C-alpha cells in the first residue's frame, strides 16, 4: 500500500511497468559498490526509481581532481569519503529511499552482509571480487549484477539464476516465463575449442576480449588504464591482449592495436548510458517484469553499438 | 582530454537546449561534466510531483518553480563554474530569431511536441546550425543530427498525425469512450477556457448523418452544478433525440436526473466509481474551477491542465457521466487521464541513456566528423542480430521535403466557397503546416494580402470564403513565416466532393 505522495512521485512509471511491479520494487534493497562515474549514475537511477533502500559501499577516498566530474560528490570534498561524499545528494534525489553509506573494503565482508540485499550491483571491482560476490550472490539468492565503463566502451553482466518474471504480451495476458542465468565465473571462463563455440566466437562482439583485457589489467595493477600514463599503459594493454587472446587460442589480431585509444578513463556519457541499462536490468529483476538481457550487455560509443551476448552456456 | 582542439571547442563553444525534462536534465548534466562551459536552457513549465521521478534536477521544495530556473541552480551545485543562462519561455517566442540561434554551434531538443519540434527544425536550418533531436517513451528513444545540406530534416518524412474526430459524433453520436473524454475536454474550454466553434458540447442540428427539419448560460447560472448538470446529461440528450432518424439500429441514450441520480484492487484511482460519485464529482470539481476563474479576474480564460486536480476530475466526471448515458462502461480516473492527457509513460533510465548518446553525437558534430554521426534507436528487447541500440547512417536532404527543399510546394484541395480565411490560417498554415506568425498573400496582380503577422490587419478577411478573393482552381498562394524564415508555395484545387467532415486535404498526403 503505497502513499498518496508515492502514488503521484511515480505515476509516470506506474503506467510504464504496474502498481504491482512498483510495490515488489519498493521492497528491494539493493547494495552497490564504488561510487565513481558509473556507480553514480546507477546510485541516482534506482534511488529516482523508488527502490526500498540502497546501501552506497566504497572504501576509497576522493582524490584530486574528482569532485568536479562526480554530481553527487561536492566540490569541497578532496579527501573525503565517496560514499559518504554522496550520501546527502544522493538521498535528496528521493527521501522515500533509505539510502545508507558503508565505507568497508568489498573484499572483507561476510557473507551476512549481502543476505540483507536483495540485489547487488559491483563496480570497479577485479576480477576476484567479481567472482567472489558472484558466488556467494549464488548461494544465498541474491540478484547479482556487475559493470564498468572504460573509455568509449562500457558493459553490464547479471547473474539472476533461475529468474521468473511476467511478460505481457498479446485486455492484455501476462504470460509467467523463466530464464537461467549461469555463473560469472564460467561467463568468464568460456573455451573456444569446441565445435559449437567456433561457431559463435564468429558472432561475437570483440568487446568481449577487450573485457577480459581489461580485467588482466586490473589484476596485475591494482588500477585501471590512465591517461597520465597513456603511453605507458598502452604500451601494456598491447601486451596483455597478445597474452590473453593467444591463451584462448585465438588470434591476438581480432583486436586492433588501435584498441588503447579507445578505452581509457571514464566518460560522463558513457557512464550515463550503461548506468541507464544496468539500472534498468536491476529494477526488471527486482520487479520481476519483462524478460531480463541474458547476460552480457556490450556497448561501443565509438559506433553506438549496444550488444547483448550469452556467454557462459 | 578529449583531447585538445576536442576540448576547446567544447569549452568556448555556446551550446543550446530546448526543453528541461527526462532528457533536458541528464542532458544539462553530461553537458557540464563532459566539458561544456556555455550552456543556454528553455523551457516553458513550472516543476510538477510527477516530474520527479526522472528529472533529477528538481526536487519537492522546488514543485510550483520554473523547470529552467531551478536546473541552472541545481547543475551550479556540482559544478559552480557552469556560464548557464536559464530562459522560463516558450521556444516558440519570437525573441528567439534566426540570430539568437546563429550564436550557437549545436542545439538540442528534449521536447514533448510537434509543434515545438518542427519550429526549432526550421529555426536551425535557418541559422544553418547543427540540430540533434531526440526522444523517449517508455523503454524506447532514439537520437539523430540534423545538418541543413547535409542530413534529412525534422520533416523530410513527418510522422503519423493522432487519430482526430469529427464534430458531429463527438456532439451526436459518441460510440467509443476516447468521444466521451473528447467531449468533456471540448466542455471545459467552452465552459471555462478559450471558446471554439469546432468544440461545440451542443448536438449540432447540422449532422448530414441525420435529417432535421453555452459559455453564455453557464456564467449566469453562475456556474450551478445542477443547472449545467441537467442540461448536458437530460436536456441535451433528450433534445438529441428529436432527431429521430440518429437511432434505429443503435442503442440510444438514455437521459440522466440529478434527483434521480443521488437517490441511488491497486490504486484509488483505478477503481470504477459508480454513476451517482461522478455526478458527485462533477458538482465538485466545478465549484473548484468556478473560483479559480473568478480570482483570476474578469474576461479571464482557464487553460486545461492534465497536471490540475480539478481540471482532471471535471473531465473524469463530465466523460464516465457521458458514456453511461450511451450503455458503455464507465473508465477510472487514472485511464482518463492517460487518454485525456495523452500521457506518456517514463522512467529515469530510459531518458539517462539517451542524454548520453546525445552528448557522444555532439562530441562528433564539434569534432567535425558529422559524417561518423547517425541514427541511434533504442529498442527494448536485442534484435535478431543481438542489437539493444541500433545504430543506421543518416540519410541525405529529402527533395520531396516541403520544407527543407529549395522551393518549398504544396498542393492543396479543399472547397474554395466554404472555407474561410481563418480556417485557412488557423486549420492549414499555422495547425497543418505548424507556421507560427504567417504572412500569407496570394499570388496575382496587386498581391492580394489574405493574412497578416501584424495584430489586428487581416482580422475582417477572417470569415470571408476564399473565393470572394478570387480564389480559385489553380490559384497559388505564398505563405511566409519571416521568424522561422519559411517560405512556402500553396497550390490550390478546388474540389466540392472532397467527403464527409473534411475541410481540406494535401495532395500525397497518406
Ligand atoms: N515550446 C516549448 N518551449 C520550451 N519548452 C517546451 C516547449 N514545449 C515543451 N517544452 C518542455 O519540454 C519538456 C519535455 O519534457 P518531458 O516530456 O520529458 O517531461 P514533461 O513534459 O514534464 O512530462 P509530462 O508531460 O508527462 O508531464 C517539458 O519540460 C516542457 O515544459
Ligand atoms: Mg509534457
Ligand atoms: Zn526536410
Amino acid at each position: 500500500g503505497i502513499s498518496e505522495e508515492e502514488a503521484a512521485q511515480y505515476d509516470r512509471q506506474i503506467r510504464l511497468w504496474g502498481l504491482e511491479a512498483q510495490k515488489r520494487l519498493r521492497a528491494s534493497r539493493v547494495l552497490l559498490v564504488g561510487l565513481k562515474g558509473l556507480g553514480a549514475e546507477i546510485a541516482k537511477n534506482l534511488i529516482l526509481a523508488g527502490v526500498k533502500g540502497l546501501t552506497m559501499l566504497d572504501h576509497e577516498q576522493v582524490t584530486p581532481e574528482d569532485p568536479g566530474a562526480q554530481f553527487l560528490i561536492r566540490t569541497g570534498s578532496v579527501g573525503r569519503n565517496r560514499a559518504e561524499a554522496s550520501l546527502e545528494r544522493a538521498q535528496n534525489l528521493n527521501p522515500m529511499v533509505d539510502v545508507k553509506v558503508d565505507t568497508e573494503d568489498i573484499e572483507k565482508k561476510p557473507e551476512s552482509f549481502f543476505t540483507q540485499f536483495d540485489a547487488v550491483c559491483l563496480t570497479c571491482c577485479s576480477r576476484d571480487v567479481i567472482v567472489k560476490v558472484d558466488q556467494i550472490c549464488h548461494k544465498n539468492s541474491i540478484k547479482f549484477f556487475t559493470g564498468d565503463v572504460f573509455g568509449y566502451h562500457g558493459y553490464t553482466f547479471a547473474n539472476l539464476g533461475e529468474h521468473e518474471f511476467v511478460e505481457e504480451k498479446t485486455e492484455t495476458t501476462m504470460v509467467k516465463k523463466k530464464v537461467v542465468f549461469c555463473p560469472v565465473k564460467e561467463a568468464l571462463e568460456v573455451d573456444w575449442s569446441s565445435e559449437k563455440a567456433k561457431a559463435a566466437l564468429k558472432r561475437t562482439t570483440s568487446d568481449y576480449f577487450l573485457l577480459q583485457v581489461l580485467l588482466k589489467f586490473r589484476t596485475d595493477k591494482g588500477r585501471d588504464p590512465s591517461s597520465d600514463t597513456y603511453e605507458e599503459d598502452s604500451e601494456l594493454l598491447l601486451q596483455i591482449r597478445n597474452d590473453v587472446l593467444d591463451s584462448l587460442g585465438i588470434s591476438p589480431d581480432l583486436l586492433p592495436e588501435d584498441f588503447v585509444r579507445y578505452c581509457f578513463s571514464e566518460m560522463a556519457p558513457v557512464c550515463a548510458v550503461v548506468g541507464g541499462i544496468l539500472a534498468q536490468e536491476i529494477v526488471k529483476a527486482l520487479s520481476q517484469r519483462d524478460p531480463p538481457h541474458n547476460n552480457f550487455f556490450f556497448f561501443d560509443g565509438m559506433k553506438g553499438n549496444g550488444i547483448v551476448e550469452c556467454l557462459g552456456p | 582530454g578529449l583531447p585538445r582542439e576536442l576540448a576547446e571547442a567544447v569549452a568556448g563553444g555556446r551550446v543550446l537546449v530546448v526543453g528541461a525534462g527526462g532528457i533536458g536534465c541528464e542532458l544539462l548534466k553530461n553537458l557540464v561534466l563532459t566539458g561544456f562551459s556555455h550552456i543556454d536552457l528553455i523551457d516553458l513549465d513550472t516543476i510538477d510531483v510527477s516530474n520527479l521521478n526522472r528529472q533529477f534536477l528538481f526536487q519537492k521544495k522546488h514543485v510550483g518553480r520554473s523547470k529552467a530556473q531551478v536546473a541552472k541552480e541545481s547543475v551550479l551545485q556540482f559544478y559552480p563554474k557552469a556560464n548557464i543562462v536559464a530562459y522560463h519561455d516558450s521556444i516558440m517566442n519570437p525573441d528567439y530569431n534566426v540570430e539568437f540561434f546563429r550564436q550557437f554551434i549545436l542545439v538540442m531538443n528534449a521536447l514533448d511536441n510537434r509543434a515545438a519540434r518542427n519550429h526549432v527544425n526550421r529555426m536551425c536550418l535557418a541559422a544553418d546550425v547543427p540540430l540533434i533531436e531526440s526522444g523517449t517513451a517508455g523503454y524506447l528513444g532514439q537520437v539523430t543530427t540534423i545538418k541543413k545540406g547535409v542530413t534529412e530534416c525534422y520533416e523530410c518524412h513527418p510522422k503519423p498525425t493522432q487519430r482526430t474526430f469529427p464534430g458531429a459524433t463527438i456532439r451526436n453520436t459518441p460510440s467509443e469512450p476516447i468521444h466521451c473524454i473528447v467531449w468533456a475536454k471540448y466542455l471545459f474550454n467552452q465552459l471555462f477556457g478559450e471558446e471554439d466553434a469546432d468544440q461545440e458540447v451542443s448536438p449540432d442540428r447540422a449532422d448530414p448523418e441525420a435529417a432535421w427539419e453555452t459559455k453564455e448560460w453557464a456564467k449566469s447560472t453562475g456556474y450551478d452544478p445542477v443547472k449545467l448538470f441537467t442540461k448536458l446529461f437530460k436536456d441535451d440528450i433528450r433534445y438529441l433525440l428529436t432527431m429521430d432518424k440518429l437511432w434505429r439500429k443503435r442503442k440510444p441514450p438514455v437521459p440522466l436526473d440529478w434527483a434521480e441520480v443521488q437517490s441511488q484492487l491497486g490504486l484509488k484511482d483505478q477503481q470504477v466509481l459508480d454513476v451517482k460519485s461522478y455526478a458527485r464529482l462533477f458538482s465538485k470539481s466545478i465549484e473548484t474551477l468556478r473560483v479559480h476563474l473568478a480570482e483570476k479576474g474578469d474576461g479571464a480564460e482557464l487553460i486545461w491542465d492534465k497536471d490540475d486536480p480539478s481540471a482532471m476530475d471535471f473531465v473524469t466526471s463530465a466523460a464516465n457521466l457521458r458514456m453511461h448515458i450511451f450503455s458503455m462502461n464507465m473508465k477510472s480516473r487514472f485511464d482518463i487521464k492517460s487518454m485525456a492527457g495523452n500521457i506518456i509513460p517514463a522512467i529515469a533510465t530510459t531518458n539517462a541513456v539517451i542524454a548520453g548518446l546525445i552528448v557522444l553525437e555532439g562530441l562528433k558534430i564539434l569534432s567535425g566528423k558529422i559524417d561518423q554521426c547517425r541514427t541511434i534507436f533504442l529498442n527494448k528487447q536485442p534484435n535478431p542480430r543481438k542489437k539493444l541500440l541500433v545504430p543506421c547512417a543518416l540519410d541525405p536532404p529529402n527533395p520531396n521535403c516541403y520544407v527543407c527543399a529549395s522551393k518549398p510546394e504544396v498542393t492543396v484541395r479543399l472547397n474554395v466557397h466554404k472555407v474561410t480565411v481563418l480556417t485557412l490560417q488557423d486549420k492549414i498554415v499555422k495547425e497543418k503546416f505548424a507556421m507560427v506568425a504567417p504572412d500569407v498573400q496570394i499570388e496575382d496582380g496587386k498581391g492580394t494580402i489574405l493574412i497578416s503577422s501584424e495584430e489586428g490587419e487581416t482580422e475582417a478577411n477572417n470569415h470571408k470564403k476564399l473565393s470572394e478573393f478570387g480564389i480559385r482552381n489553380g490559384s497559388r498562394l505564398q505563405a511566409d513565416d519571416f521568424l522561422q524564415d519559411y517560405t512556402l508555395l500553396i497550390n490550390i484545387l478546388h474540389s466540392e466532393d472532397l467527403g464527409k467532415d473534411v475541410e481540406f486535404e494535401v495532395v500525397g498526403d497518406a
